[PDB]
């Protein structure tokens, strides 16, 4: 527990929530009602860039 | 005051028992029913856009004055306060020694395009504009009306908009909204046909930069099927409303707002085209009263006896309207108009061709003749405006170099 | 015209009290939670009433009324008289009078007050906004123009901005929603007019905290109206040049060149800083600087051109400039007063002279003057353009030749017609300009004995 | 003084009159910037005096005759306030010797003085220059241009081009050497070098900073169009220079004008710049296309396939069009409210390894204007649905440790931090970040000049979302409102009667309200638990809840009213964001909500008609085939007795349904009629289906279409017939008309189409079933003008031209139906009735013409 003695008071994590499972694993049974999943997004550029 | 026009009205000051002012024109020998009709148009498609989300973050409405008949002769017209016409907006602007010599000098483009027509054509009336149709070439036209453009100031607009304004800020201001409702205004008027769209017919808020369209005489095709110098063009987008966006192109805000506006009426054109429906199957416009019109004002000279002839038929006109509200080539429908009106004529394959396009130049010559999208139908409207094979061959009063 | 001047108390002593006992009054009567005050609201309200209707222009009597009114809400005195006449009194009759009693009093102050000023207005504006919400309820409108002034004055004066405020907050809270939606569009600018100020008794950073609270609370669907006035009519305004063209050119002087500046770019920050400036050394520099170029624009276009062209036209910036001239010679100042009054006498004798006349120079002054005689919001302008008028004639009819008057503007004559048909217009202030202009000109019109014996008929005739 | 004195002497400034300027340019520090434009006039006009034309007067001749009389001095009182005393009535510590000061002299006389003092112009020109910034600036523009132009005929152009490369290298100091930022500094340093042709080389970079800073957005917008028209730097696209990586000058200052008008929220000018200018592919245009038809899905499709493209056979895209690619990829999945996709976005360039290094965002300024914002929104968003993870946590935590990642995290992302600390309780420190964010709200509104619309709306939108923050915190922040049901019934309905406008909100405004809203009901929920750790220990401690159950079974407790109040802001939501054309938004939120929509009968039914109204929507915009299957899916759910169980008992969901499915089949019926053998284009089991489902036992393609628009007209006479059927009270004011309204609009509009389409064609089957067509059409028609239908009196020539084409069928039904309608709702049509008096058919409007010539 580190409060801390200045105003900050930075918090080292969140007591609230941390639930480990969210919503039914099912997640919604019509596939046809919804459109399909977009694709996920995807990236990879060259990184340690100077102004790029 | 008498009010320097045509048909010379006057304007009277009427003050109302709200201790205001009202002041109007007053128009006699002039039958006003068409204005009132294409007003309650207007209001319609101004409904339509706002009920539109994409037009109502923007703001797009078409500003609408008040036209009242009193009798089948005289009427009362809204009078427009802080106005002033685009014509006289670009005269002013202009200085002393550029004014005399486009106002009053040879070798002017006012005179060199009568020139020109002398040379390519020998006649001195409005045939010579059907022998130039017959007897030129694009490269020729193209080069002429080119050379003719570099003989006006390119900033008129710019300068003006400059010299009204104090801050960077009103220039920026006064610039979106001139082509803001200049997008609008020529998207509502090919959408209703309206022809005839002289620097005359365009009054210019003088403290907010707003156009207003003006002097509603032809409508559906009347421009392109009835005159003797047909109009094959959608609207009027010059040399100076190009430059007035110096160092942007006319596919930014003008054509987003003419794609959006498009695209909010072809969505349930429903109530739009019953409108005109209704408007164009109507008992008091038979076909004496388009003539009456047409033969009080000068125009382009449709003369007592109409080559034309009689061919009105208000079913063509509504399904043409019909038509272009749904996927339709601009090019299609002049062309059709031009069939309809200008069939017995000698330079009917060279109007046909003029209007139509080239294959090589022109985007509207490699789309389809229907199914088009809003935004290649925008496109191609721009491109139809922007021809400097259909511009350099209107008519003289057009004015296509401003 | 204005009724609260040039008027004093015939007994000095009689006024402190009153001030005293109203005074005291704020003080204690408020107190005990007004459970002893239930029986008193009617008999006290009846008789302020009656005599702040006897004597209008006295606003202790506006004071004790809003007292009046703020206990009897803490009573809820106004909770069941709404249906009005629909029943006559299920419960009391004294209840239902002191209602239809107030309903008319403050429509009556809503009507009157568009004339006082100063303290008299702050209390008048207090009095309306401190009413029950019942009786805005009935009509909204004649109580909004209220709650605009008691904003725009609260924009300098914290204590209207509270009460205005306050009285918004309640009018959204408790009156339905369908009545009071128009009437948005009419209030929120002057609150956007409050939040512009925010870059530069409660403080005015806990009332524009209480703004943006009130304009959050209101909802999207109705705080857009925030921006209704803004980029339409006079917002546009002000940002357009005064000439399309530059006349007032300037050789600022050095030792070896002549650079050549513009001083019209300089005169509407400049008038704006004479007319309306918070600091007094920036105004009294903006009043000098204002006089020396109302000097410079008068050589300049007195002066005979070098060039071959003809005079510079400065009929555009006259006309800018000639209303301000007007604003400011007659202002709260004594400094701007005694230092732009004889300018106005002196332009006015300068364009009634011999050399300067038939021109649109003296038709701009003229106008002018005209113009600001019918102000419909400031008195004090009003009278001086009638002073205007009057020096107007006597100089026009002394100066000119007996000759040299046929088919000439400016003259008797036209003077005469522009008032007879300030005289027949149908709106109240141009009468009203036209009264006091004739008002102002009688004593040197019946000097003249041929003036008299052709102008008398028909101007009584016009004015009756 | 002193030191004016000391600095204006000769050998520190020298009175050449030319180099006096350069010399003030040189003379500048960053913490005078305040007052340097007063101290530059002040030493430019300083010199004034020494002229021999500065003594003398400036006009040589009177108006005319005057003589002027001695000096007149105003009398130099002490000033008092009169606006705060009582009327009719009957100190100066530092005032008295702070007195007014005056300038120049006066003369008093019958005309005006013009022969004035050559200083009487000067000396209070540079007075009130001192005392406003704006004097200041005005006067220091003309200053320069006018000692410019003059310069211009005394040099030779060597010189002349040496003295602009001075100031040029002056001017890009000024604007790279400054913290204050001044708006009338860099606002008269920009124009000055608009107004000029050689300082149009200004740096972008520089400019574009400034601007933003300063919000000088206007003046750096006309400087970088007058230096993209005006210089010509480059017109040759052959490339004659050798070949380098540096990106072409020009293109820079293309990228910093965009910037800029994003900024002021001119998305179209920003769109026609990436289409005309820096676009330079196939791909872009498609793109930018789907982007402005508001089909983001499609647009970051585009963008994704742009971006890992690898092999170009026209050549490589430029690094502006990448940038841009990315850029318009992260707002693209701002849009659609793809957290996940948002996130990786943000990270993904940091870093190579598969756990970013969040500490990164601090090293380059590029970073931290481009991607920071869109992280902390995403972190943000995530962890306010309910998802558990700590990055953006320690994140802030170990950012503001430092000094600089705090300010610039306090000065914008205040709002964040207030939502991320009530997250983790500490309800007392949060109210210190939102009145800094209030702050920075009236800081930032204020800053804005009020020309620019789009800025101002955007603050209200903020301030909007700012303040239900700071209600909701209040409202927390007091035990009492714990406990009863009262509070919280008054928070829900100030809630659901504050919304945000549909039609002219963007859907940014809506995910952020019903997000932050979705966060309170869940935190009120959490700390309104039973107190006990054990559930309903102390339920059954107490006797309340035992007979809370019997009596007050009416409704629940507060997990039913919140789990309510979610699902109407939730459907709100998709309402609206079905009415501002976003279908995937739409699509998302209708199936995150259908997760749980079936455990009630009227929030399935609620589900199931705004899916429908939602894929009617999405139809327009189709072909024929696409429209098909589109409603096809509908189809499926508006034939189901699982919920036309419920259908029985309530007769406005009844009337929906019928309404819902009457079009669904009329736009098969369409699709099909406007595209022959479009379900021949189609597999063999949709076909088949749709054949099923027109019930005609032949096979062709015209008996099918005649079933289906024979269905669609059945659903559309049964919603009409349910909505006739004493299915509401008269209900006066029409409340509750709109859907009676909408029935007898909906089957007005199918019919009168139908008859549409048979007059326009030439007509060879009898079509003897249409006779109860235009009747129907009438008095329908004539029902919806009672009901103050706007559409039907915009409709009402209609009716008279089927009382012309078919009189005999619906005269006398007008008639009697006309006799009923009030008279002033056929002011609009006046001309029409009354040009139909002398015909025949003129019976029916008599008595409307009659009532409005009586009124």
């Amino acid at each position: 527990s580190q409060s801390t003695e200045p105003k900050y008071k930075p918090l080292g994590k969140l007591k609230r929530a941390r639930t480990v499972h969210r919503d039914s694993e099912e997640e919604d049974d019509y596939l046809f009602d919804d459109p399909l999943p977009i694709p996920l997004r995807h990236k990879v550029p060259y990184p340690e860039t100077f102004h790029p | 005051t008498v009010m320097a026009s045509l048909r010379r009205p006057k304007r009277i000051i009427i003050r109302g028992h709200d201790e205001r002012e009202h002041p109007f024109l007053v128009k006699g020998g002039e039958d006003l029913r068409q204005d009132q009709r294409v007003e309650q148009l207007f209001q319609v498609m101004n409904g339509i856009l706002a009920q539109d989300s994409a037009c109502s973050q923007r703001a797009l409405q078409l500003r609408t004055y008040s036209v009242v008949p009193m009798t089948s002769r005289l009427g009362l017209i809204e009078w427009l306060e802080n106005t002033v016409t685009l014509k006289d907006l670009l005269l002013n602007t202009m200085s002393q020694e550029e004014k005399a010599a486009y106002l009053s000098d040879p070798r002017a483009p006012p005179c060199e395009y009568k020139d020109w027509l002398t040379k390519m054509s020998g006649k001195h009336d409005v045939g010579a504009y059907m022998l130039m149709y017959k007897g030129a070439n694009r490269t020729e036209t193209v080069t002429s009306f080119r050379k003719r453009e570099s003989k006006v100031p390119a900033d008129l607009l710019k300068r003006a908009f400059v010299r009204m304004s104090t801050s960077p800020e009103a220039f920026l201001a006064l610039r979106s909204h001139f082509a803001s409702s200049h997008a609008l205004i020529c998207i509502s008027h090919w959408i209703l046909g309206i022809g005839d769209r002289h620097l005359n017919n365009f009054m210019v808020a003088m403290e907010t930069g707003g156009v207003i369209g003006i002097d509603f005489g032809h409508a559906f095709g009347s421009a392109t099927q009835f005159l003797p110098v047909p109009e094959l063009m959608p609207f009027r987008l010059t040399r100076q409303f190009i430059n007035l966006m110096l160092p942007m192109k006319e596919t930014g805000l003008m054509y987003s707002i003419m794609v959006h506006a498009l695209r909010a009426f072809r969505s349930d054109p429903g109530l739009l085209t019953n409108t005109m429906d209704v408007f164009v199957k109507e008992p008091s416009f038979d076909w004496k009263n388009f003539e009456q019109k047409m033969l009080k004002k000068g125009g382009s000279w449709i003369q007592e006896i109409n080559v034309a002839e009689k061919n009105w038929y208000p079913r063509q006109k509504i399904c043409y309207a019909k038509r272009k509200l749904a996927g339709a080539n601009p090019a299609v429908i002049t062309c059709d108009e031009l069939l309809l009106g200008h069939e017995k004529a000698p330079a009917f394959r060279d109007y046909v061709a003029v209007a139509r396009g080239s294959k090589d130049h022109n985007i509207r010559a490699q789309e389809p003749e229907s199914g088009l999208s809003e935004e290649t139908q925008v496109k191609c409207l721009m491109d139809q405006a922007t021809d400097p094979n259909i511009l350099g061959r209107t008519w003289e009063g057009w004015e296509p170099w401003m | 015209s204005d009724p609260a001047a040039n008027l004093h108390p015939a007994k000095p002593k009689d006024f402190s009290a009153f001030i005293n006992l109203v005074e005291f009054c704020r003080e204690i009567l408020p107190e005990k939670q007004a459970e002893f005050f239930e029986p008193w609201v009617y008999s006290f309200s009846y008789e302020l009433i009656l005599q702040s209707t006897r004597l209008p222009l006295i606003s202790g009597f506006y004071k004790l009324l809003s007292i009046t009114v703020r206990n009897a809400k803490k009573i809820k005195y106004f909770e069941g008289v709404s249906p009005k006449s629909l029943k006559h009194s299920p419960e009391d009759p004294e209840k239902y009078s002191c209602f239809a009693l107030f309903v008319k009093f403050g429509k009556e102050v809503a009507v009157k007050m568009k004339q006082y000023k100063d303290e008299l207005l702050a209390s008048c504006l207090t009095f309306l906004l401190s009413l029950p919400h019942n009786i805005i309820e009935l009509d909204v409108r004649a109580y909004v123009p209220a709650l605009q002034m008691a904003f725009k004055l609260g924009l300098s004066y914290t204590p209207l901005a509270e009460v205005g405020l306050n009285a918004l907050e309640e009018w959204s809270i408790y009156i339905d929603r369908h009545v009071m939606q128009p009437y948005y569009k009419d209030i929120l600018p002057c609150l956007d007019g409050y939040l512009k100020t925010s870059a530069l008794a409660i403080s005015l950073e806990e009332i524009r905290i209480r703004v943006v609270q009130m304009l959050g609370s209101l909802g999207g669907q109705i705080n857009k109206n925030l921006l209704t006035v803004t980029s339409s009519d006079e917002m546009m305004k002000s940002y357009v040049a005064w000439d399309r063209e530059k006349r007032l050119s300037f050789a600022v002087p050095f030792r070896e060149m002549k650079p050549v500046i513009f001083l019209d770019v300089f005169l509407p920050r400049v008038t704006e800083l004479a007319l309306t400036a918070s600091d007094r050394q920036t105004k009294v520099a903006a009043c000098e600087l204002l006089h020396s170029m109302v000097m410079f624009m008068l050589g300049k276009a007195t002066q005979m051109p070098e060039g071959g062209q003809g005079a510079p036209p400065m009929y555009q910036l006259y006309k800018r400039t000639f209303p301000v001239l007007l604003r400011l010679a007659c202002d709260v100042d004594q400094v701007t007063r005694q230092l732009y009054e004889p300018l106005v006498m002196q332009l006015i004798h300068w364009f009634t002279n011999n050399k300067k006349f038939e021109s649109q120079d003296t038709v701009a002054l003229l106008e002018a003057i005209l113009d600001g005689i019918v102000d419909p919001v400031d008195s004090t302008l009003r009278d001086f353009c009638g002073r205007c008028i009057r020096e107007f004639l006597k100089w026009s009819i002394k100066q000119i030749t007996p000759q040299q008057q046929e088919k000439s503007p400016v003259n008797t004559k036209s003077l005469f017609k522009r008032l007879y048909s300030l005289a027949l217009h149908p709106n109240a202030f141009k009468r009203l300009g036209a009264s006091l202009a004739f008002n102002n000109i009688y004593r040197e019109f019946r000097e003249e004995e041929s003036l008299v014996e052709q102008f008398v008929f028909e101007a009584l005739v016009i004015y009756m | 003084l002193i030191i004016r004195n000391f600095w204006s002497h000769e050998t520190r400034l020298p009175s050449n009159t030319l180099d006096r300027l350069l010399a003030l340019n040189s003379l500048y520090s960053p913490k005078i910037e305040v007052h340097f434009l007063s101290l530059a006039t002040n030493f430019l006009l300083e010199m004034t005096s020494m002229s021999p034309d500065y003594p003398n007067p400036m006009f040589e001749h009177p108006l005319s005759e005057c003589e002027f009389q001695e000096y007149t001095i105003d009398s130099d009182w002490r000033f008092r306030s009169t606006v705060l005393t009582p009327m009719f009535v009957e100190e100066l510590k530092m005032k008295q010797d702070a007195q007014v000061v005056l300038y120049r002299s006066y003369r008093h006389g019958d005309l005006p003085d013009i022969q004035i003092k050559h200083s009487s112009l000067i000396t209070p020109l540079q007075a009130v220059a001192q005392r406003d910034p704006i004097i200041a600036k005005q006067l220091f523009s003309s200053l320069f241009s006018g000692i410019l132009k003059e310069m211009d005929k005394f040099k030779t152009l060597s010189e002349k081009n040496n003295i602009t490369q001075k100031l040029l290298q002056d001017f890009n100091r000024f604007l790279n050497t400054t913290f204050s930022f001044f708006p009338p500094f860099v606002s008269c340093i920009q124009d000055i070098s608009c107004q000029h042709a050689a300082l149009l080389s200004l740096d972008p970079a520089a400019v574009s900073a400034g601007c933003l800073a300063s919000l000088q957005q206007p003046v750096g917008i006309r400087l970088l169009e007058e230096a993209l028209l005006r210089l010509l730097p480059a017109e040759l696209p052959a490339k004659r220079v050798r070949g380098k990586a540096r990106l072409p000058p020009d293109v820079l200052r293309w990228v910093e004008l965009a910037k800029l008008y994003r900024s002021i929220g001119e998305y179209d000018v920003l769109r026609g710049i990436f289409t005309s200018e820096i676009g330079t592919k196939q791909i872009t245009q498609s793109a930018l296309l789907a982007e402005a038809r508001s089909d983001y899905s499609e647009a970051a499709k585009q963008y994704d396939e742009a971006l890992n493209k690898q092999d170009w056979v026209d050549g490589e895209p430029t690094e502006a069009e990448k940038d841009f690619w990315e850029l318009a990829s992260l707002d693209c999945y701002n849009h659609l409210a793809e957290w996940k996709s948002l996130e990786y976005c943000s990270t993904a360039s940091i870093d190579s390894e598969n756990p970013p290094d969040l500490n990164k965002i601090w090293s380059e300024p590029f970073y931290q204007e481009t991607y920071l914002p869109y992280m902390i929104r995403s972190k943000l968003k995530l962890l306010l649905q309910g998802e558990a993870d700590q990055s953006l946590l320690t994140f802030i935590d170990k950012a503001m440790h430092g000094e600089l990642q705090k300010a610039i995290l306090e000065l914008h992302y205040s709002q964040e931090l207030s939502l991320l600390y009530l997250l983790q309780d500490d309800v007392d420190r949060a109210k210190y970040y939102i009145q800094n964010g209030i702050q920075s709200f009236m800081q930032n509104y204020s800053s804005i000049d009020v020309l620019l619309h789009q800025s101002r709306l955007t603050k209200l939108q903020s301030v909007q979302a700012l303040t239900e923050i700071q209600e909701f915190i209040s409202f927390i922040s007091k035990q009492g409102n714990l406990s009863s049901q009262v509070p919280l019934k008054r928070l829900l309905n100030t809630w659901t009667n504050r919304y945000p406008d549909a039609k002219m909100d963007p859907m940014n405004i809506w995910d952020d309200i019903i997000t932050n809203r979705c966060f309170f009901l869940s935190k009120i929920e959490e700390k309104l638990t039973p107190l006990p750790e054990d559930n309903s220990m102390n339920v059954d401690q107490d006797g309340d809840p035992s007979d809370r159950m019997e009596v007050q079974e009416q409704e629940e407790d507060i997990s039913s009213l919140i789990r309510s109040c979610k699902f109407s802001m939730k459907m709100k939501m998709i309402d609206s964001a079905r009415k501002q054309n976003n279908f995937s938004l739409a699509m998302k939120l209708l199936k995150e909500l259908h997760k749980e929509s079936k455990t009630r009968d009227d929030w399935l039914v609620s589900w199931v008609q705004s899916y429908c109204r939602l894929s009617h929507c999405r139809s327009r915009s189709q072909g024929c085939s696409e429209q098909v299957l589109t409603v096809l899916k509908t189809v499926s759910l508006l034939d189901e007795n699982n919920v036309s169980s419920y259908l029985s008992k309530n007769i406005l969901a009844f009337r929906d349904q019928n309404i819902l499915l009457g079009t669904t089949y009329r736009i098969i019926a369409n699709a099909l009629s406007s595209e022959p053998a479009c379900l021949a284009e189609i597999e063999e089991d949709k076909a088949r289906r749709i054949l099923e489902l027109s019930g005609s036992s032949s096979e062709d393609s015209e008996k099918v279409i005649a079933g289906l628009y024979q269905r669609a007209f059945q659903h559309l006479s049964e919603a009409v017939q349910a909505a006739e059927e004493e299915a509401q009270p008269p209900s006066w004011s029409c409340g509750p008309a709109a859907g009676v309204i909408d029935a007898y609009m909906t089957l007005a509009d199918f019919c009168d189409q139908q008859l549409r389409k048979e007059e326009e064609n030439a007509s060879v089957i009898d079509s003897a079933e249409l006779q109860a067509y235009p009747a129907l059409v009438v008095e329908k028609m004539l029902k919806a003008l009672k009901l103050n239908s706007n559409e039907a009196r915009l409709k009402f020539p209609r009716l008279l031209q089927i009382i012309e084409r078919y009189p005999e069928e619906t005269l006398s039904l007008m008639t009697k139906e006309i006799s009923s309608v009030p008279c002033w709702q056929f002011i609009s049509w006046i001309s029409h009735m009354v040009a139909l008096l002398d015909k025949d058919q003129a019976v029916a409007v008599q008595h409307s013409v009659e009532e409005i010539t009586d009124n």
